[PDB]
């Protein structure tokens, strides 16, 4: 039940101070690094953008993202859209069908202008989205009919709109028709068992692709997938030392159940600290999932006085060990201190001055010795700042060479640095504690091995594991030597001091104190490196950067956070001692956790990486461009429990347009269903017409087609639709290219409507090149508005690129009461714009060749079955009957 | 890679402390085990027991053994038999770091590549002019035409010179062109009584002498001659002379059988009969070898690779005695008979 | 041995007893008894030897 905790001795059992948990923690860390800030800049002189310092709710943010592994991104349905309609003229012979996809497209984001890049951004996001959602289907349960020995899908399975075109059918049309709907046969059909229906149904190419792919995907990945994943819990759940449960994982599969997992478990280290300016926000992540909850212990009453008799008592050096802690204004101070030295350089310390408060000087000395053995400066990564340290080194000199009982010879050093001296009777030199951030000769581990890499880490950002004063946390369950002498290098050159110079009296508090202290390490160091190495970690590379950059002041990108504590709570940490009660519950689904935010993250940098590359794929489009755009974008359009992840420290007031575009370029990702979705969809939404908004727009004045009406039955033909989107783009030759300066250019002069004009009377073509537009269809019964006709890609009120573009298709109807020539004008009617998609939006059809359509593949899984997504399944404490490699 | 035998070693090992049901595992050994049968069967998906009784558990286990032995040794011995398989992926069960190994295995391993690696000095097996194409009569004289002393081989490790009265000469040459000898220990005694050419009776007086890069040396005494220095030898008597020069012993940098310790047990234990799917499995696996596949290696092998193989070989041998594991083999046939040095004789080809 | 299914996945768990039961079934018989009467077309069985 209490594996270490076993207190074999009383010497152990203290009182209980506090206690702090891993929400408890993380907040006040937050906290205090916004008081921090908002008192300076408060305080001084500051020119600077407002931001508001606000600490967060980390549970509830936490709890917000646990909430994401439920939102599923495939869609079950029994039936696939639409995806084409058929529109009637007035022939009978002729229909006219329309893949429906292009039109909803064609209105998805808002149109597009030179002026707002934003807006652009967005526009095409929501886009790439739309096809991704649209194209997300499953297909359960089909509407099979009975029909001459074979099962046939019913007509609403399929992918046409033609119930309209019905009752202007021949008889013969009509029984085309039945057949081929009745042809459309379930593949399979007479099998039972079967679990899938294959049929034969028409769909839209870009959405289809979605639908393959993702079909593809839940067929890939089922068991092994899931086996490799839980087996890495399984692995960290021994790093962790996790009490396991008596059940065991069968990769038995029902025939029922076709599983759909979305996130796999090993998480890319990287993609999480890729993140510019994440350190903090990662570092809180690191505290708020994985730091466990305890309670700080305090030492024997008996390590220090003991009765011999009911008169008799000793008396501990220090009787000023009594104070009542310094409200939580310091309590909280002493909390910063354990904390740090919790997360080895991560966080720093610094002394912090009241000009108030009156402490009693004697404080100095205590927490001169005391800062000497608690804290580490050790040349491996260091706990305190440069100047820190120096103030402990004149707490400890001015304090070495305070006799309150007969002096001992001092003899001093040339140098005037605090320790030059050495004091005793056999001298000794006290030139050892000075503070050398290379050696650590002071401070803690001077003579110690506290990072020692081994074993092969669960995690692999950091494979270190840290031993303060080389003590494993192995020496509580079974001892390594002894009770008697435990003491570290440090410690005992510590007790020499003591002795040698001023007085024994102390040092033996110290040497007592010894094992207590040592504990409390030994603790620290299990919590550290066992209970708490997640993906918040960091990796060694920075780990082992911070010390010597710290040294010359680099700029590494995450700087430790530099706490301000206060000389009273040195004595205070050093005499509690911490010890765990019960690891956070958030604990155990840490990981998972980790892979929703990760691969959230990813799926980010991938659409900024396309967007970014807009730019150049069509600068005239977006001259005010700036990076942040797309970014801000996409953030937008992103989920919001991530976005808060990364802006705990509040980073994104920040983040230069340099910074995010090396994000960007990064390429650490973390795959997911989500990923390889939008990926995917958003390969298909490079060809632009896809996505409806092309450079393919062009002027040329042309005549509405007035024909002669001799045989008005004969105008079964193609009701003689009309139409400016063109069959094919004119001969390269005959068209004049125009640009945005050059047409911006004319225009500002007064010349582009000219030269615009001489070009039309030439019977020539004018391209307007550069800019996307937006790309609308609508369909008209007769003569539409003259501002659809002589309709123009450009405002005149400088001339104004881009706007909508209306691609229409005009039918023509005709009544008997028609003369030949009636439809004939003294004088032509124009039409200017013309455009060019090279995709089969709306097309020209017979009759019998409506349900040609069909063509597509389709799989639908049998009403039978059951499809369930296991990916909350993926806990720590599972383990499995097949243990894996 | 070295630590991919250690642990081999040590599985097989500790599967021979598996002798029949009554044992109490020593903790450690359970440990370990545990760690690698586990991860054997994560990647073989074989049922390999901890403590094995059946039979067709003892088999199990024993293929594993089989199958780390070898992928330890880097053989791929193939189809031999419809009762095992061999499974390449058993090399990354041995590769992870998670599986430990004995201190035992890690010297065993370590003393093998550290001597296999590099070379030494060692007291060689057979008499010095072992490979030589003739050799003449102990003790009768012969001169060569025109010479006054005529040194001569009269067996394995002995050469005679033929003397003259008065006369004197360097002798090394007869010894020197085998390659390469670092130290040669010499005793060189007078021949009291030899034959003459005729073949009566004749006596050599004392006073002949022989000195070594000058220094004069006493007969019947052993002496660290290099090889290199001028072995003269002088007949300052009014007789004809005979002196018999014999190599004791000589140290050269070839690999003998003390180049790791006990070796030649070990050789004696892969290479003994057992029973004959024993037999013909030690076979199987040494034809994919530089090895002899049944018959003791004249000469002692010199690199890794062979001496690890024969060890680890030996200890799947006693793996084999005390699983006491029974399948077949292709082109084995056993002979259930209680088994005698007759039968096994025959086995041998 | 039970094997429960949540989710999709199903899991199983397997527990080995850690008391064990020894016997003496003394047979008492009667008068009235048949040589035929203890014997059954099918036998009863008994699991656990220690």
């Amino acid at each position: 039940q209490r594996p270490e905790r076993i207190k074999t001795t009383p010497y152990l059992e203290g009182d209980v101070l506090s206690s702090d948990s891993g929400p408890l923690l993380s907040v006040f860390a937050l906290q205090e690094i916004m008081q921090k800030v908002r008192q300076v800049q408060a305080d001084y002189m500051t020119a600077t953008r407002e931001v508001d310092f606000t600490v967060p709710d980390v549970q509830q943010i936490l709890d917000d993202i646990k909430a994401l592994a439920a939102e599923q991104v495939y869609k079950i349905v029994k039936v696939p859209s639409t995806s084409f309609r058929h529109i009637v003229t007035q022939s009978r012979d002729r229909v006219l069908r329309v893949d429906t996809y292009y039109e909803e497209m064609s209105q998805v984001g808002d149109v597009i202008t030179e002026d707002e890049p934003e807006k652009f951004y967005s526009t095409i996001i929501k886009k790439v989205r739309f096809i991704r959602g649209k194209g997300s289907f499953i297909l359960h349960d089909i509407p099979a009919r009975d029909h001459r020995g074979m099962e046939v899908a019913e007509p609403e399975v399929l992918g046409v709109e033609f119930k309209n075109v019905l009752p202007v059918l021949t008889a013969e049309h009509r029984a085309m028709i039945q057949n081929a709907l009745d042809g459309s046969i379930i593949e399979n059909g007479n099998v039972a068992t079967r679990d899938v229906d294959v049929f034969i149904g028409a769909c839209s190419e870009p959405i289809y692709r979605i639908y393959n792919r993702l079909q593809g995907y839940i067929e890939a990945v089922q068991l092994q997938e899931l086996r490799n994943s839980i087996g890495w819990l399984e692995r960290l759940g021994q790093r962790k030392r996790i009490t396991y449960s008596q059940e065991v994982l069968t990769d038995f599969r029902r025939q029922d159940m076709i599983w759909v997992l979305a996130l796999q478990l090993p998480v890319n280290p990287q993609v999480v600290w890729d993140v510019p300016r994440s350190s903090i926000a990662n570092l809180i992540m690191n505290i708020a999932t994985c730091l466990p909850t305890g309670e700080y212990i305090a030492p024997n009453p008996r390590i220090s006085s003991i009765t011999l008799t009911q008169r008799i008592t000793t008396t501990g050096p220090f009787a000023i060990l009594t104070g009542s802690t310094p409200t939580a204004q310091q309590l909280n101070d002493v909390r910063k201190i354990y904390l740090a030295l919790m997360f080895p350089g991560q966080i720093i310390l610094d002394l912090k001055i009241d000009p108030g408060e009156r402490m009693d000087p004697a404080v100095r000395m205590v927490a001169g010795v005391v800062g000497h053995l608690l804290f580490t400066a050790g040349g491996r990564f260091t706990n305190l700042t440069q100047n820190m340290a120096r103030q402990l080194d004149i707490a400890l000199n001015d304090y070495l060479l305070y006799m309150y009982n007969t002096r001992v010879q001092v003899n001093y050093g040339p140098t005037g640095e605090p320790l030059d001296f050495q004091i005793g009777r056999n001298q000794y030199d006290c030139n050892v504690f000075r503070a050398d951030f290379a050696t650590g000769t002071g401070y803690n581990g001077w003579a110690t091995i506290d990072v020692e890499y081994r074993d092969p880490a669960p995690y692999v950002h950091a494979q270190r594991y840290i031993r303060y004063c080389g003590i494993d946390s192995r020496e509580l369950i079974n001892p390594t030597t002894y009770g008697i002498g435990m003491t570290y290098h440090c410690y005992n050159e510590m007790l020499r001091m003591l002795v040698a110079a001023g007085k024994d009296s102390e040092a033996a508090y110290f040497r007592s104190m010894l094992p207590f202290h040592m504990v409390r390490f030994a603790r620290i160091n299990q919590i550290i490196n066992e209970d708490l190495h997640s993906v918040f970690s960091l990796p060694d590379d920075m780990f082992n950067a911070l010390l010597p950059d710290l040294i010359a002041g680099a700029h590494q990108n995450a700087d430790p956070v530099v706490l301000d504590v206060s000389w009273i709570s040195l004595w205070f940490a050093f005499n509690r001692s911490f010890e765990p009660t019960h690891r956070n519950e958030m604990l155990e689904i840490a990981p998972l956790i980790e892979s929703v935010y990760a691969s959230e993250l990813s799926v980010m940098k991938v659409d900024m990486r396309h967007l970014s590359l807009m730019q150049r794929r069509f600068p005239d489009v977006l001259i005010q461009a700036r990076p942040s755009h797309f970014w801000k974008a996409v953030l937008n359009d992103s989920p919001e429990a991530v976005k808060a992840v990364m802006n705990l420290s509040h980073s994104h007031n920040f983040i230069n347009i340099r910074d995010m575009m090396r994000w960007v370029l990064l390429p650490s990702l973390q795959p997911s269903l989500k990923l390889v979705l939008e990926e995917e969809a958003w390969a298909a939404a490079n060809d632009f017409e896809d996505l409806m908004l092309t450079d393919q727009v062009y002027m040329h004045r042309d005549m509405l087609p007035e024909p002669r009406l001799d045989d008005i039955e004969r105008f079964r033909q193609e009701g003689f639709y009309y139409t400016n989107m063109l069959e094919a783009p004119p001969e390269i030759d005959r068209v004049v290219q125009y640009t945005y300066e050059i047409a911006r250019l004319q225009a500002n002069m007064g010349q582009f409507r000219a030269a615009l004009r001489r070009i039309m009377d030439d019977d020539d073509w004018v391209r307007f090149g550069g800019v996307l537009r937006t790309v609308r269809v609508k369909f008209f019964d007769a003569r539409p508005p003259d501002d659809i006709l002589q309709g123009l890609p450009f405002s005149y009120d400088t001339i104004k690129y881009a706007t909508e573009t209306t691609i229409f298709y005009l039918i023509y109807n005709v009544e008997f009461s028609n003369t030949p020539d009636s439809l004939v004008l003294i004088n032509p009617t124009y039409t200017m714009t013309k455009v060019f998609i090279n995709k089969r939006i709306v097309e020209r059809v017979r009759v019998g060749q409506i349900l040609a359509v069909l063509n597509r593949r389709f799989v639908a899984y049998k009403g039978k079955m059951r499809i369930m997504d296991i990916t909350q399944s993926l806990k720590m404490g599972t383990k499995l009957a097949a243990p894996t490699v | 890679m070295d630590t991919i035998a250690a642990r081999a070693l040590t599985v097989m090992r500790a599967c021979a402390t598996l002798q029949e049901a009554r044992i109490v595992l020593e903790a450690n050994v359970m440990e370990i085990l545990g760690i690698a049968i586990n991860r054997y069967n994560g990647l073989t998906l074989r049922g390999v027991t901890m403590r094995p009784t059946s039979l067709a558990q003892r088999n199990e286990m024993f293929f594993m053994c089989l199958d780390m032995m070898l992928s330890a040794a880097g053989i791929n011995v193939g189809p031999i038999s419809p009762d095992y398989t061999q499974h390449m992926a058993t090399i990354g069960v041995l590769a992870t770091p998670e599986i430990p190994f004995t201190t035992e295995a890690a010297n065993e391993i370590a003393r093998v590549t550290g001597e296999t690696s590099t070379w030494g000095p060692a007291r060689q097996p057979y008499g010095f002019f072992l490979e030589t194409e003739e050799t003449f009569q102990p003790g009768r004289w012969f001169m060569r035409a025109a010479q006054a002393a005529t040194a001569v081989v009269c067996g394995p490790d002995m050469i005679q010179v033929s003397l003259n009265a008065g006369a004197r000469g360097d002798v090394q040459q007869i010894f020197q062109g085998r390659n390469d000898p670092m130290m040669i220990y010499l005793v060189w005694r007078r021949i009291e009584n030899f034959a003459m050419a005729q073949g009566n009776s004749q006596q050599t007086q004392a006073g002949v002498t022989v000195s070594v890069g000058g220094v004069d040396m006493r007969a019947g005494r052993i002496i660290a001659w290099d090889g290199q220095a001028a072995l003269h030898v002088r007949n300052p008597t009014q007789q004809n002379a005979m002196v018999q020069i014999q190599v004791v012993f000589y140290i050269s940098m070839d690999k003998t059988l003390n180049q790791y310790p006990a070796l030649t047990a070990e050789i004696f234990n892969v290479y003994s009969f057992r029973d004959h799917t024993w037999h013909g499995l030690r076979t199987a696996i040494r034809n994919r070898t530089t090895l002899p596949n049944m018959l003791p290696p004249i000469f002692p092998p010199n690199d890794r690779d062979s001496i690890l193989t024969l060890l680890l070989l030996s200890t799947l041998a006693d793996v084999y005695t005390v699983l006491r594991p029974e399948f077949a083999m292709h082109g084995v046939n056993p002979m259930p008979g209680p088994l005698t040095a007759a039968i096994a004789r025959a086995a041998y080809v | 041995y039970d094997t429960n299914e949540k989710g999709g996945l199903s899991y199983a768990t397997i527990k080995y007893a850690t008391e064990t039961t020894i016997f003496y079934l003394i047979y008492n018989v009667e008068f009235s008894n048949t040589p035929d009467s203890l014997v059954l077309i099918n036998p009863t069985y008994t699991m656990t030897k220690v």
